[PDB]
């Protein structure tokens, strides 16, 4: 059921992702792995904010 | 006026007033949309959060309310 | 008010808080001096008597009488000096009807006072940053690392609530003549209450590390009379 | 395991059988220990 | 495979150190010494660029 | 025995350990790890291969130290009753240290939860973050950890009983149980609503559960080397400290997961 | 010599390695303290051209060097690893390789601390590494990360030494020794190892929280994110007061031995001394928030903490009175360890009394972050740890080296460091009670007189340090010569007042501990047959 809900949440446009709050996903510095604004276990389907 | 202020609040008797200022701000914004009939009792919380909160805090909270990012229990209903 | 060269005591008090902690410090220093005199006497007469003792009484080992005596003696000394500490702590923690409230929010190497209860033209809040006067712009007479650009001026003989927080790092709001020392964490506000008993000026410094601009961050409070304070407040 | 034991066998440095004087090693060790902070100051005053 | 008693006789009759006593010990011990020397020479070598201020070019 | 034969031996139980390079090698790898990650966190190195290399050197040096200690335990016969009592007590002290690290993490969680910050909404979890549900995936996690505890005590008692095939089967089963735990935890991290940078809730939540994650992967390595030693007959029926150490590690980590579960889920929701 | 020193596995060689590194880093910490005191002699930038960042960097260098690289390695590592095997009759401590890796993880704590000072701007944060001053918005660059790794590596060293010490003094005792028949130094290292084991986890947690906040965009203490900088204060001081009792309890173990052996009568109420050390170690973990009386705790919280902090004046008072009881009625042979023990007793009572005035929640409004607290802690730290260090060195050095030190030179070294340390740290109480703030490279010019007299006395203290590092040279190159002439004191205990010199010569070592009955320099594996005791 949760995988079905995350597949439903996959087809969400970029203006339809809600208000990321002040405390949410803060970037005090870019990360040194990959390219930047992505953590280790980063799921681009669910965790989209930046 | 010759030297009046908020006074002592029995709900916040300790040293730090950080939730006192926040609760006065949230109750002033909650008196507007919910009740809206008592404009001078609304200004009691206005004078309280004005006397207790820094202006940068009030500016950031006003910006977060206007952009919807504000984390307070504000139900426009 | 102002620190004095080759001083050995507190600065001159200006509030019931500072003279309370001064009387408490002397009341503690009494019993600290009796046990310093006792320890130093015992040590001195012991070495000067027994550095020329040929026979050591090597069988004095347990001695329960003086053991329970010197166990119950520092307990009653601490009880004696912990009664007035409790009285002064619960006395100075009370805030009993403040007649004023001024925020002193301390940014990265300056203070910004905010007289938010009061008016500038009509109703709007008063605020000003108080930078330290630099070394190159000192005129002859002004105290180095203590004399700021604008002083927080404040009415005398009235309860003031200081609501101090910060914006970048922890900055302490410390004035030792007014006996207040409360640091400024960026998360939370912190309140203190003080009523100033005499007019004059009171210097203080940031008593918490602030980065490179730590020393040059003073706090100049000018206790003025209520008509002259009201004139200054309407003038601001 | 068996190592040699004696008056000078307990220490990592060589004091007795030496080509240089020992005072060189003894005061050079504490001298570079005292000059580490001045090298730190020289770097931070260069920058 | 119960090599225990044979390995006991090997490890008790051997004037080699306790990490060289197995017959397979060179097969770990030589490339590990090479990898160790590389891994403790290199971040030491990166120190003068750190105190000089020269960050790594992103190429 | 006589006197000439008692003079051929140790006269004290305790282990005279031979000189060995693994302290200085592990410590040199630890310095290289610290320096490389402090120069890779700030872009003075272009990539993470140096940190990967230093982690590999630290791991293989620790592995070689453990190879020397199982050589001294099994093949040289130095581990007598006093030395076994000593290493048992030393592992118990190290496990107490890990318990206290987790108590510091619990104090962090309880501070940020019992004093809810006004920028969060004065509510725990904060506004906008939806918490991980207790009953869905961590219920499966806690019941497979409790069954892992039951399986290690079964297999340890089967080892003391003399039964070889029950002990090896039980140890293999609990090994695959705790790597099923690590896999379910990684799946939980993969499909989760929030990040480690998502405020103090994501901060202290992923700190506590990622610390338990790393201790469970350490337990996986320990159960693996214990299974290898029990397969290749290193453990005896009465003389075994690696297995006692690994089962008391398993029960300590199980109680730590129980506290983490009930706090972070049945009170944080 | 590659085996014996690099791949070392006996506690004595590791102990002398601990001591060589300890006195090296103590020399460096004293150099940073001299630059602090030399810039702090007059108002205005004197030697550092402005540059308050460099002053704060040297302050954390002197602080973390003298604490985590001098006092802990010397007292814990060197003296514990030399005597905790010996005084209980242990052959060689259990887990010798962990005992080797603790020492060998120390000097890269030194290396990465030195390069933290060298890199981009230096950690300018205090020895308390408080955020947001220590976080990435105030301190960029990798310097605070390397200081955090220095604290991590020395935490690893201290915790591993604690585990090795605990199972050694529990399991590896000799056959006659009950726990109640253990010496006081062994009990002291025991209790300190328990405090290390119960303190260093919380510190490593808080410091890795700080490193995670700096580099991985997480927010444990960042306010923009909801964090509390008071949480780091809580965690650091929950480590930090048990740390200062960790630093002081080996002094309480050394001074008891030297006082009983130069007083020629045993310690007064030895089980009471063990109980008072245990009560201090239990009461340490309960008083950690007297270091933050200013942040705005509740009045009930501070009223609890002033009582709990004052409570430690009772067992420390028990010990400082039992020492006077051990000395009272003896035959005081005033050598250098007895001189350092007497001066430790007096100046430690002074520092603890300034601390007990500091324990009040209402007085710490007047005293926090002033120079009064540095009067308190430099009295208890400098005298109580360094005078204990010098007493233990001058006490155990000719036994564990076989080389006698010059005694006149050692006594002028004591008198120089005593009047030098008094002349520096006594005006700090005046500076604090007049309101001079802490960690400032510059001050209002009203503090200049007491800053000048303390800056004078720092040169007396460091001149006594240089005389000590010449005394080490003289002991090293003229040990046997100082034995054979009358420049040194051969027998620490005289004959009693009936005993003939011949009857003394048949029984020359009258010690209540095994260490003095070992040979000059003790054998590389002594205690072949385990030492028996009734
Ligand atoms: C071990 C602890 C220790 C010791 C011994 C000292 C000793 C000295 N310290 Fe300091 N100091 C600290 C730990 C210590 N200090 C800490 C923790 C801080 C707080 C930092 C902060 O707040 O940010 C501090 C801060 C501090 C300040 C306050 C700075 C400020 O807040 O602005 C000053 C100012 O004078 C100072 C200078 C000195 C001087 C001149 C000595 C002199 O006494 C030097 C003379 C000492 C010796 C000569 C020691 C002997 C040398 C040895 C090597 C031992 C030999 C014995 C054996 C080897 C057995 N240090
Ligand atoms: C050597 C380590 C050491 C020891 C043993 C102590 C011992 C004590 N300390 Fe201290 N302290 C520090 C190291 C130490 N301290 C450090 C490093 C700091 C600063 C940290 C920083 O800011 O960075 C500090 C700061 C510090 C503070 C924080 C103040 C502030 O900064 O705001 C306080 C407050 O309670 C305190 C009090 C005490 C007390 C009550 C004792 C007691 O244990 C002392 C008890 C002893 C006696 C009282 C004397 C002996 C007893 C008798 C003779 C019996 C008679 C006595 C009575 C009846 C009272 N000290
Ligand atoms: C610095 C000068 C180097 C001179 C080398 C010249 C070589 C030519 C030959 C000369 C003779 C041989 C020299 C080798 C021997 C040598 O000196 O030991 C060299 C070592 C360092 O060696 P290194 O790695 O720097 O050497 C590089 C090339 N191999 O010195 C030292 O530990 C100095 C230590 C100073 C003394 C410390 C005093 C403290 C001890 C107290 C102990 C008491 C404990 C009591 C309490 C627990
Ligand atoms: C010395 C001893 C120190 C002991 C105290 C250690 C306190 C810190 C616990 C570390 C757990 C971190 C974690 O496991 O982080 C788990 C997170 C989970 O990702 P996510 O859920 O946000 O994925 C988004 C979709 N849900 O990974 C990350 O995002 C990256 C974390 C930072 C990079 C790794 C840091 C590892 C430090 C290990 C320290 C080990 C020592
Ligand atoms: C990181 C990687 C972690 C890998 C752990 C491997 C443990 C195997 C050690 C072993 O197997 O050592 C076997 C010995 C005893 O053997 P025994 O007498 O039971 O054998 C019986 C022969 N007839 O155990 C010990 O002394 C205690 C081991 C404690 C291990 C602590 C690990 C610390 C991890 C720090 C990170
Ligand atoms: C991390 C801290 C690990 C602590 C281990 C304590 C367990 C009890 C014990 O003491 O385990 C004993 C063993 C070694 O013992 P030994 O060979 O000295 O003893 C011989 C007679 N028993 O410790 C270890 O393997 C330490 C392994 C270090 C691994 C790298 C860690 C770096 C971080
Ligand atoms: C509050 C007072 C204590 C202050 C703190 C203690 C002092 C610290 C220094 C102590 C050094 C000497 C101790 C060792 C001596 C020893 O060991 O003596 C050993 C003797 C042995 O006695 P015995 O043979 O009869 O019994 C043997 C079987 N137990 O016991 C005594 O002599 C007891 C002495 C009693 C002291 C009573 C003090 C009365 C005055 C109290 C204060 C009044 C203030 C009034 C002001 C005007
Ligand atoms: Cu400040
Ligand atoms: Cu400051
Ligand atoms: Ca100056
Ligand atoms: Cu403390
Ligand atoms: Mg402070």
């Amino acid at each position: 059921e949760h995988a079905e809900h995350r597949e439903h949440l996959k087809h969400v446009p970029d203006s339809e992702w809600p208000r990321d709050y002040e405390f949410m996903n803060i970037r005090s510095k870019p990360f040194f792995w990959g390219d930047g604004d992505k953590t280790l276990f980063w799921n681009p389907v669910v965790n989209r904010h930046i | 006026s010759p030297l009046h202020t908020v006074g002592f609040d029995a709900r916040f008797p300790q040293q730090n007033q950080t939730k006192h200022c926040w609760q006065s701000y949230v109750d002033y914004h909650k008196c507007v949309n919910m009740k809206g009939e008592d404009f001078a009792p609304c200004k009691v919380f206005w004078k309280t959060y004005n006397a207790l909160c820094p202006l940068d805090w009030i500016e950031k909270w006003d910006d977060q309310r206007e952009k919807g990012i504000f984390a307070g229990d504000i139900n426009s209903d | 008010d102002v620190p004095t060269p080759y001083a050995c005591y507190f600065q001159d008090s200006a509030t019931p808080n500072q003279e309370g902690i001064l009387e408490l410090h002397d009341n503690i220093m009494f019993y600290l001096l009796v046990i310093l005199g006792l320890v130093s006497w015992m040590l001195y007469t012991i070495v000067m008597t027994y550095s020329k003792n040929p026979i050591a009484y090597k069988y004095i080992k347990h001695g329960q009488t003086i053991e329970v005596i010197w166990t119950i003696f520092p307990a009653v000394i601490l009880l004696i000096i912990a009664f007035p500490s409790f009285i002064l702590l619960y006395l100075c923690d009370e805030v009993i009807s403040p007649a004023m409230t001024i925020k002193a929010i301390g940014y990265q190497w300056y203070w910004k006072y905010e007289y938010s209860d009061f008016i500038n033209d009509s109703g709007e809040t008063v605020e000003f940053e108080s930078y330290v006067i630099p070394d190159e712009l000192l005129e002859e007479g002004q105290l180095r690392l203590l004399d700021t650009d604008t002083s927080m001026v404040v009415p005398v003989d009235t309860h003031i609530r200081f609501v101090v927080t910060a914006a970048d790092v922890i900055h302490d709001f410390a004035i030792p003549s007014l006996g207040i020392k409360v640091d400024a964490t960026p998360g939370r506000l912190n309140q203190v209450s003080a009523l100033i008993q005499r007019e004059g000026v009171f210097y203080g410094a940031c008593s918490e590390l602030c980065g490179t601009g730590h020393a040059n961050m003073p706090i100049k409070i000018e206790a003025v009379s209520l008509p002259k304070f009201l004139e200054w407040l309407n003038e601001q | 395991v068996h190592f040699k034991d004696g008056v000078y066998e307990n220490i990592p440095f060589k004091v007795k059988g030496r080509k240089t004087p020992y005072a060189l090693s003894h005061f050079g060790f504490f001298a570079i220990g005292f000059a580490v902070p001045f090298v730190a100051c020289y770097v931070q005053l260069k920058k | 495979a119960n090599k225990v008693i044979q390995l006991q006789k090997i490890f008790q009759s051997s004037t080699k150190p306790l990490w060289w006593r197995h017959p397979r010990s060179a097969l770990y011990l030589y490339p590990f010494y090479a990898i160790f020397a590389v891994a403790v020479v290199t971040p030491l070598l990166y120190i003068p660029n750190a105190i000089r201020g020269i960050k790594a070019k992103k190429a | 025995m006589t006197h000439l034969e008692r003079s051929r031996h140790q006269q004290h139980p305790f282990h005279m350990v031979m000189p060995s390079p693994w302290p200085i090698v592990v410590s040199f790898a630890l310095l290289s790890l610290a320096l490389s990650t402090a120069l890779t966190m700030h872009g003075y190195i272009g990539n993470m291969n140096m940190v990967y290399l230093a982690l590999f050197v630290l791991l293989t040096s620790s592995i070689l130290w453990f190879r020397d200690i199982v050589a001294e335990a099994t093949y040289l016969g130095d581990h007598t009753m006093a030395v076994r009592k000593g290493i048992n007590l030393g592992f118990l002290m190290f496990v107490l240290s890990e318990v206290l690290i987790f108590a510091g993490l619990f104090w962090a969680y309880f501070h940020s939860a019992m004093s809810p910050d006004v920028t969060l909404g004065a509510c725990w979890p904060p506004v906008g973050i939806e918490a991980v549900q207790p009953t869905e995936l961590p219920l499966l996690n806690t019941i497979i950890l409790l069954s892992s505890g039951a399986t290690v005590t079964y297999s340890h008692h089967a080892l003391i009983a003399g039964n070889r095939n029950k002990a090896l089967s039980g140890l293999l089963i609990t090994f695959w149980l705790i790597v099923i735990f690590v896999t379910c935890q990684y799946i939980e991290y993969t499909n989760a609503a929030f990040t480690i940078s998502d405020g103090v809730y994501g901060s202290v939540f992923y700190a506590g559960t990622g610390l338990h994650f790393l201790h469970m992967v350490m337990l996986a390595a320990m159960l693996g080397v214990n299974y290898w030693r029990m397969r290749n007959y290193h453990l005896t029926a009465g003389h075994h400290v690696g297995y006692e150490t690994t089962i008391i590690y398993t029960h300590v980590l199980d109680v730590i997961w129980l506290f983490l579960y009930v706090v972070f889920y049945w009170w944080g929701v | 010599m590659v085996q014996r020193w690099l791949y070392s596995t006996n506690a004595k060689d590791i102990a002398v390695l601990y001591f060589m590194l300890a006195i090296f880093s103590g020399m460096a910490g004293t150099a940073m303290s001299l630059i602090i005191r030399l810039e702090l002699a007059a108002p205005g930038s004197q030697y550092l051209h402005g540059n308050s960042q460099l002053f704060n960097v040297l302050v954390v260098g002197h602080a973390v060097l003298m604490i985590f690289f001098l006092v802990m390695p010397a007292l814990i590592g060197g003296f514990g690893n030399y005597l905790l095997p010996l005084m209980i009759g242990a052959t060689d401590t259990a887990f010798p390789r962990i005992n080797n890796i603790a020492f060998w993880v120390l000097p890269m704590g030194l290396v990465c601390l030195v390069t933290s000072t060298l890199v981009e701007s230096g950690a300018g944060t205090g020895w308390t590494v408080y955020p947001p001053l220590s976080s990435i918005q105030a301190h960029s660059g990798p310097s605070v990360d390397l200081a955090i790794f220095a604290l991590h590596l020395t935490s690893i060293s201290s915790l591993l030494g604690a585990i090795n010490f605990i199972v050694t003094t529990l399991n590896m005792r000799t056959n006659g020794m009950t726990m109640h028949k253990l010496p006081l130094f062994v009990w002291s290292i025991f209790i300190t190892a328990f405090l290390l084991l119960l303190s260093l986890p919380v510190l490593s947690a808080g410091i890795t929280m700080l490193l995670l906040d700096r580099n991985f965009n997480t927010s444990f203490f960042e306010v923009s994110g909801g964090g509390d900088p008071i949480l780091y204060e809580h965690l650091f001081w929950f480590f930090g007061h048990p740390e200062v009792y960790i630093l002081i309890i080996p002094g309480f173990g050394i001074i008891s031995h030297v006082v009983s052996t130069y007083s020629k009568k045993p310690v007064f109420g030895e089980i009471s001394m063990v109980y008072a050390m245990a009560s201090i170690g239990l009461l340490g973990f309960l008083v950690w928030s007297h270091h933050m009386y200013i942040v705005g705790l509740d009045a009930d919280t501070r009223a609890y903490f002033t009582s709990a902090t004052m409570i430690i004046a009772i067992p420390t008072g028990i010990k400082i009175f039992s020492w006077l009881a051990t000395i009272h009625g003896g035959s005081i042979r005033l050598a250098t360890p007895m001189l350092y023990a007497i001066a430790f007793l007096f100046l430690f009572t002074m520092g603890g009394l300034t601390g007990v005035a500091l324990a009040n929640a209402s007085l710490d409004v007047a005293f926090h972050d002033t120079y009064y607290v540095v009067g308190h802690f430099h009295y208890v730290l400098s005298m109580g740890a360094i005078f204990s260090l010098f007493a233990g060195y001058y006490y155990w050095s000719p036994q564990i080296l076989g080389l006698n030190y010059n005694e006149k030179l050692a006594q002028i070294q004591f008198w120089l460091i005593f009047i030098g340390a008094n002349v520096i740290f006594f005006p700090m109480h005046f500076l604090g009670i007049n309101g001079m703030p802490r960690r400032i490279p510059d001050y209002p010019d009203a503090f200049a007189g007491w800053n000048y007299v303390a800056s004078i006395g720092s040169f007396i203290a460091t001149l006594s340090l240089f005389l000590f590092i010449y005394i080490l040279y003289d002991q090293l190159v003229n040990g046997l010569n100082n034995k054979v002439n009358n420049k040194s004191v051969i027998y620490n205990k005289a004959p009693d007042f009936v005993e003939s010199n011949t009857i003394f010569n048949l029984n020359t070592v009258k010690s209540s501990s095994i260490e003095f009955l070992l040979t000059s320099p003790p054998a590389v594996h002594s205690f072949n047959t385990p030492a028996v005791q009734s």
